[PDB]
RNA sequence: AAUGGCUGAAAGCCUCUCAAGCCAGAAUUUCGUCUAGAUGAAUACUUUGUCUUUUUCUUGUUACUUUAGUACAAUUGAAAAUUAUAUACGUUGUAUUUAUUAUCUCGUGUAUUACUCUAUCAAAAGGGUAGUGAAUACUGAGUUAACAAAAUUUAAAGCAUAA
RNA sequence: UGUCGGCUCUUCCUAUCCAUUUCAAGCAGAAUUGAAAAAAGGUAUGAUUGUUCACCAUUUAAUAGGGAACGUGAGCUGGGU
RNA sequence: AUAAACAUACUUUGAAUCGGCCAAGUCUGGUAAGCAGGACUGGCGAUGCGGGAUGAACCGAACGUCGAGAUAAAGUGCCAAAAAGAAACAUAACGAGUACCACAAAAGGUAUUCAUUCAUAUUGACAAUAGGACCUAUCGAAUGAAUGAGUCCUGAAAAUGGAUGGCAUUAUAAUUUCUUAACUGAUACUCGACCGUU
């Protein structure tokens, strides 16, 4: 039904500072600054100070408030509320998404730019085409070890995005998936700290 | 952060109705749409009844200590105790319904010296500045 | 010189949707908003001045006018309901009028 | 009399559906309408919605000869001509002599830039929608159906953002000036004879 | 119903309707898209078509079956004269295309580039550029001129030359020249100027216009038949013999 | 809407000229109010009006019109289904002005005309015994929203113009 | 597009989203290129410098010719953006047509201008500089009006010469 | 209202035969099978019969099904009726 | 009880006609038909006008020539004369929009709103994390199951390009209900003038 207000908040720490201009918030911190538009036009974000624990003093919070809605509309404040909460994350302790490679037969080697800027997959399944896959803004690939690499960087709808786009690049095709189980898969997902 | 909330005690103008330009205290608030505006009939005239929030306009002034509900005895003293009538009058939509008020009085001849008399100060202000 | 009308446009006829009754004439007098106002201007002269050209071999005047009044108010909006002493010609649709400020009660 | 000035409409956030039927209603008034930036007007549905109704749009057409069929016309200064010409009598002499009253620019030309704009309350996007409705403006959906000339009008107003930008500042520099000046002249001892009438009536 | 066996349809729809051109020389509809880091170069010839001839060519590809002795294939001897240039024009995009905003013009104009302007040139009074040539050094005809230039170097997006064949060199019977417009492709629009009045009156050759093993776009008026039927126009299949009222002809 | 009060007694073999019919019926009019009454004996006590006379008919003004009360509606409509019963609660300051809201939501959100619904009893509950998800939020003591996404209020129809000057803006309110 | 996905709520967990925001993906759609194409633009030469109508010359057009009539420079018309809009105020409550104190005469200087004109530098600018005139504020004083008149916005005749 | 079929020609529908992009299998490969986006392209040569239909011999990636007065006679042919 | 004096009862002579068709809170044969055949009544035929965009039958209403007014069906974003306010269920789609009328079904949905029944709900109910289906700690307010009624989505494929009438709308200019002694409108109603019949 119709919640006459939603509110939700997420917790600042003491390394990171954030400023609201309509919507358009910005986040500063030891890693670097992160800029992100949340373009809902029924919410509205504003810094305060709000008592978080039971039994604790105030806390610089961002609070995000929803008046009068659907439940359609009421669902994204808890999605904006996390949004920002993986902007405070990702400029205080980084992201990171190791990747592994799987082959059966046929070994994969990976060329990465000097600048780690991008990759290069060569001889997967033995075909003979070297597919690119470039990565976002501010992502950087290395070379764990042998068969693994992570995604080191700041943005999670970036560094994410860019582990799912090696892994888009190097299906099978027209051959039994439940078999032919190649392919660069994310392994584990964690944080640079 | 929104500044202006409907709650109970919020002062609010009138803006449609025989009643246009008045003051009103909010004393209940039904649903979403429809609250009790009593802004004391023995002060502004404003009696007691159900209103829809597309009349009604939000004023800066909060009654202090109002209840949900107040009798109009009661009502009076602590809308009196503020004195919101001396607040708002100070106020830039106070002073542009006391404006309406004059101008509708005016007749031709105040029309025509008003008219006559600020041409030749505005003229003089733009000649002063080189 | 000076002004002592307001301009109100020719919108049509009284007619339905399927029929004209050029007998009476609708404007849509300038600032009247609402059916409340009009109550004024039942009665106040309203002429359709228009211009002829006209060859310098002849006597008519090259300014005319047909007059007429303002007779009832017309819809919610303000229209009102104008009889004339000849019907406008179809070719005023749309122009505009003068709303005179006689006979006056005032 | 004779109404020879131009009504400027200033279609920024205005409702292409709406900010029509006020027009086509007053050109039959004996007035005339200039629609500055017809192509910062809104639709409502997404933009992947806005292309069917397009299609079906580009499906209407003569079929043993094309060059005769349903012109559709792509540039948002003419689908809004369009709009309004279905609002309008149809082949007679009093649905076209109000439709040479009618213009659209995308961007906004010379004589038009100077003028003062005006604006239609009922025709909003503000007042007549739900905020969370989706809506689409009339040049971003023009280019999706190939329309060329879509950088053209974006570079013609970044350059007249910044050249009314700069007019303002001069403008309001002379402004608060003449009216500290003013004030000045309203507290003069040998104005104090004129200012009791103007003070008399809350002029002053 | 549906017709028994299905075909492909006879004849092109992408060139409907097929009407004939008026003026012999095919005007370039589009050219090249502008590259701004580079020097500026022309994008454009014309040269009149001679005829054809067979050469024996050496192949010099890679994993080919041809035989090494040669290919013999036909050639187009395509003869073009150096062309001189005779002004420029500037362009502008507005919301309706490109707009020319002005045209400077060289001072001396050869006799077949006045020809152009006419119809009847034994009868015509031959003043074409002539009231531009007297007044070309004064000083209020001068400042004009740098006028039009700081209009162009601001106010424009495109500049063209309007670069002239020379007929004397040529042994066709016609003498007006054909006036092309060479769209100039390069650096900014400051140095495309200063390139275009840098050739000014002067003459410019294929070779700094193409280069060696360079693929090109001729455009062109293709060859005059006159009224045709449909066998000859479209191709359809020509009807049976016992056919009433002939046989070429769509049924 | 009109809320009265009729009663009407039985004079045949059947039953006693001592058996006085109360109600309490709501009606637009009070022809309206008649025939619900009138129908309401007949189909529940075999009494027909060539057989019966009324006694009183008279309107119930509500006596208190200016508190703020937590209506609770008891009523019966019948659907494409079966015929159900619905419990509604609703917040206005007459008994009249109630069972308006009751006739245009149920004929908005169940589509059912309003010769369908049969109004049973109607009181008046507690604060704490409204069962409305949405009803339930604005019955506490502490309750405020600002009003946003205004629409600018005109005195009266008469300053409203078809075409207006400068840009226009809503209202913080 | 079908489909595979990323972050992610609803619903503390889960989910590609009958949620907000995004990525990859068709012989697909749209730019690009090809053909026909209407209103247009620039330049060259002839003119015209407020004006059209009717007769009239030419294969036809423009300029041109005659008798007329008509006004004579000078106060108009722009902030942008958002609408859950930084905070404050809600600045209320009539868009164009439709914001000048009847006309004329005599008076001192200063100051002003999206005002007129000239010269110059520039310019596809409500541009800069200099000068002049107009209006306006300081701010006047005086004459006249009584009866009639305050409508141009277009008519009628020609072919000497030039392109 | 010139009433079968064929030759010629154009267009339209998708309830898709091939080519393109995807999911499922009792999909290890090859072959195949079920379904989704999609109608911009292509869909044959012959023996017998007047035949539409049919049955055979080949070929191709496929030789899919239909409508337009059972498309089409001042377009033809006149095999049948 | 109510109506009835241009009432009532007729007489003589005679013309046209006996191919009918439509509607339905009706029926029979038929799978069904814009099919065939009937009972009571009204119409089209024989009939215009205002409305349903167009329509022989549907709704209003039947006509000498007019003028002024209130009306009927039905509507009040523009074409189009005329309306503003209030509330909700829809609308991320060629979904919704004037009955007769020019179509859509069975079925499925952890899509959504309302209502009913039952159960667990406290200092501890679910989810989650940690430890050993079940228990503890933290977490601290509603949670879970079933049924009914609306709305929506899939079900939903045909041949020239096209039809809520078009444009167009999307806290509507849609659907459902309402408020204001609001408005628009026929050749019908009232008043006045004129022509004719009795």
């Amino acid at each position: 039904p119709r919640l006459l207000k939603k509110t939700e908040h997420v917790v600042i720490p003491e390394g990171v500072n954030i400023e609201i201009n309509r919507k358009n918030i910005k986040v500063t911190g030891p890693r670097g600054s992160l800029t992100r538009e949340f373009q809902h036009p029924k919410v509205d974000i504003y810094a305060s100070k709000l008592v978080v624990k039971k039994e604790g003093p105030k806390e610089n919070v961002v609070v995000i408030d929803m008046w009068y809605g659907n439940r359609r509309d009421s669902a994204v404040v808890r999605t904006i509320a996390s949004h920002i909460k993986n902007m405070i994350t990702g400029v205080t302790k980084g992201y990171q998404y190791k990747m592994r490679v799987v082959y059966a037969h046929f070994p994969v080697t990976l060329v990465i730019a000097d600048d780690g800027k991008s990759i290069q997959v060569q001889n997967f399944l033995g075909e003979k085409r070297t597919r690119h896959i470039e990565m976002y803004d501010g992502v950087v690939v290395k070379k764990l070890g042998k068969d693994e690499i992570c995604l080191e960087g700041n943005d999670v709808e970036k560094v994410s995005q860019s582990a799912a786009n090696i892994h888009a690049a190097n299906l099978v095709r027209n051959k039994d998936i439940r078999q032919f189980l190649d392919g660069v898969y994310v392994s584990e997902k964690c944080l640079i700290e | 952060v929104f500044s202006r909330f409907v709650e109970v005690g919020r002062v609010v103008l009138m803006k449609t109705g025989p009643f246009a330009s008045k003051l009103a205290v909010i004393v209940e608030i039904l649903d979403h749409n429809r609250v009790l505006v009593d802004g004391p009939q023995a002060i502004t005239g404003v009696p007691r009844q159900v209103v829809n929030l597309n009349t009604i306009s939000l004023t800066s002034f909060v009654v202090n200590k109002v209840t949900r509900g107040m009798t109009h005895k009661k009502l009076c003293l602590r809308f009196t105790q503020d004195a919101i009538i001396k607040r708002f009058n100070k106020t830039a939509t106070g002073k542009a319904i006391e404006k309406r008020i004059l101008r509708e009085k005016m007749t031709d001849f105040d029309k025509f010296q008003v008219s006559i008399i600020n041409r030749k100060i505005n003229a003089a202000a733009k000649i002063a500045v080189s | 010189k000076c002004r002592l009308h307001v301009n109100a446009v020719f919108m049509g006829f009284q007619r339905a949707q399927r029929n004209q009754y050029p007998n009476v004439a609708l404007l849509q007098i300038s600032g009247v908003n609402t059916k409340e106002d009009t109550p004024f201007y039942i009665g106040k002269r309203v002429a359709y001045v228009y211009k002829v050209n006209v060859k310098k071999g002849s006597n008519k005047p090259a300014i005319r006018a047909i007059f007429g009044k303002i007779v009832a108010p017309h819809g919610n909006h303000g229209v009102v309901k104008a009889r004339f002493l000849h019907n406008l010609p179809p070719k005023a649709m749309g122009q505009n009028l003068k709303v005179f400020l006689y006979p006056s009660n005032i | 009399s004779t109404n020879n000035k131009v009504t400027v409409i200033d279609c920024h956030g205005h409702v292409l559906g709406r900010v029509a039927s006020v027009v086509a209603k007053h050109l039959l008034l004996g007035q005339k309408f200039v629609l500055v930036r017809c192509e910062d007007l809104q639709v409502c549905g997404t933009l992947k919605m806005r292309l069917v109704q397009w299609e079906l749009y580009q499906r209407k057409r003569v079929n043993t000869n094309p060059t005769r069929g349903a012109f559709h016309h792509r540039s948002p200064a003419d689908m809004v001509r369009k709009a309004v010409r279905g609002m309008l009598p149809k082949n007679n002499y009093r649905g076209k002599l109000a439709l040479k009253n009618l213009k659209c620019f995308e961007g906004c030309p010379a004589p038009y830039d100077k003028m003062k704009k005006s604006s239609i309350p009922e025709a909003a996007a503000i007042y007549s929608f739900n905020p969370t409705r989706k809506r689409t403006l009339l040049g971003e959906l023009g280019t999706a159906v190939g329309w060329k000339y879509a950088d053209v009008v974006a570079k013609n107003e970044a350059e007249r953002k910044e050249r009314a930008a700069k007019w303002y500042a001069a403008k309001q520099l002379k402004q608060k000036a003449v009216a500290e000046a003013k004030e000045k002249i309203l507290a003069d001892e040998k104005y104090k004879a004129k200012v009791a009438i103007l003070k008399k009536f809350g002029y002053a | 119903s549906h017709r028994k066996f299905e075909a492909p349809r006879h004849g092109s729809l992408a060139f409907h309707p097929r009407k004939r051109v008026h003026k012999v020389r095919a005007t370039v509809s589009a050219f090249p898209k502008d590259n701004a880091a580079e020097k500026p170069h022309l994008t454009g010839f014309l040269g009149f078509k001679a005829g054809m001839t067979h050469v024996i060519r050496e192949v010099k590809r890679t994993n080919t079956k041809l035989p090494k002795d040669g290919v013999l294939e036909p050639v187009t001897i395509i003869e073009t004269p150096p062309m001189v240039v005779a002004g420029f024009v500037g362009y502008k995009k507005t919301t309706t295309g490109l707009k020319p905003i002005t045209a400077v013009f060289a001072e001396h104009i050869a006799d077949e580039f006045k020809r152009r302007y006419t119809k009847k040139w034994y009868k015509n009074t031959k003043n074409q550029f002539a009231v531009h040539t007297e007044k070309y050094n004064d000083v209020k005809a001068k400042s004009k001129r740098e006028r039009q230039i700081r209009l162009i170097k601001n106010r424009c997006d495109v500049v063209r030359v309007i670069a002239h064949t020379q007929m004397a060199l040529v042994p066709l019977k016609q003498k007006k020249a054909e006036v092309m417009e060479i769209q100039i492709n390069g650096g900014s629009i400051a140095e495309k100027v200063d390139f275009a009045v840098s050739l000014l009156e002067k003459q410019i050759s294929v070779n700094s216009v193409f280069g060696t093993d360079e693929c090109i776009d001729v455009c062109s008026v293709t060859k005059g038949h006159g009224y045709n039927g449909v066998i000859k126009r479209f191709g359809v299949r020509h009807l049976p013999r016992k056919t009433h009222r002939g046989l070429r002809k769509v049924a | 809407m009109k809320e009265y009060y009729i009663t009407a007694r039985c004079t045949d073999k059947a039953h006693n000229p001592n058996e006085i019919f109360r109600s309490r019926v709501f009606a637009p009019n009070y022809v309206v109010a008649k025939s619900k009454f009138w129908m309401m004996l007949k189909k529940q006590h075999k009494v027909k009006k060539i057989n019966a006379e009324l006694l009183q008919c008279q309107p119930i003004f509500e006596k208190n019109p200016t508190v703020v009360k937590n209506y609770q509606i008891f009523l019966r409509y019948v659907s494409a289904g079966g015929i159900h019963n619905i419990t509604k609660q609703y917040r206005d300051v007459t008994r009249v002005g109630a069972v308006r809201q009751m006739y245009n939501d149920l004929a908005s959100q169940y589509r059912t005309r309003q010769d369908k619904i049969q109004l049973i009893s109607i009181t008046t509950v507690g604060d704490k015994a409204v069962k409305n998800p949405v009803l339930h939020q604005f019955v506490g003591h502490h309750v405020k929203f600002p009003m946003v996404h205004c629409k600018p209020v005109i005195a009266s129809k008469r300053f409203n113009l078809p075409i207006k000057a400068g840009k226009l803006t809503t209202k913080l309110c």
